């Protein structure tokens, strides 16, 4: 959130102090999350590696 | 190297002659000199280019 420059604002206010937020989920569970993304979101490669002499 | 002998007449029966003492130089092997240099395959792989120089 930006004054200056509000071209670039991703979100609708300014976060002040004393802002309520919480947590997703229950306290101690474990679980197996399931993903979305676009194809953007994430890259990936792998260097090549010289030989040893 | 020789030394030589005065006398009035030149007999030099009740004396001592040159000897032949032969000596000798010798050249030795000396220490090996030596540099050497290490680095590990990661290094070349991302930050060694232009090795040779």
């Amino acid at each position: 959130y930006d004054t200056t420059n509000p071209q670039y604002n991703s979100v609708s206010r300014q976060v002040e102090a004393g802002d309520a937020v919480s947590v997703v989920g229950t306290a101690s569970q474990t679980m197996k999350p399931n993903l979305f993304y676009n194809k953007f979101f994430c890259g990936l490669g792998s260097i090549p590696l010289p030989k040893l002499h | 190297q020789f030394s030589s002998l005065r006398t009035p007449t030149g007999d030099i029966s009740g004396q001592n002659k040159n000897n032949l003492i032969s000596g000798k130089a010798t050249g030795r092997v000396g220490n090996y000199i030596t540099v050497a240099v290490e680095y590990q395959q990661l290094e070349e792989a991302i930050k060694l280019n232009q090795l040779e120089e």
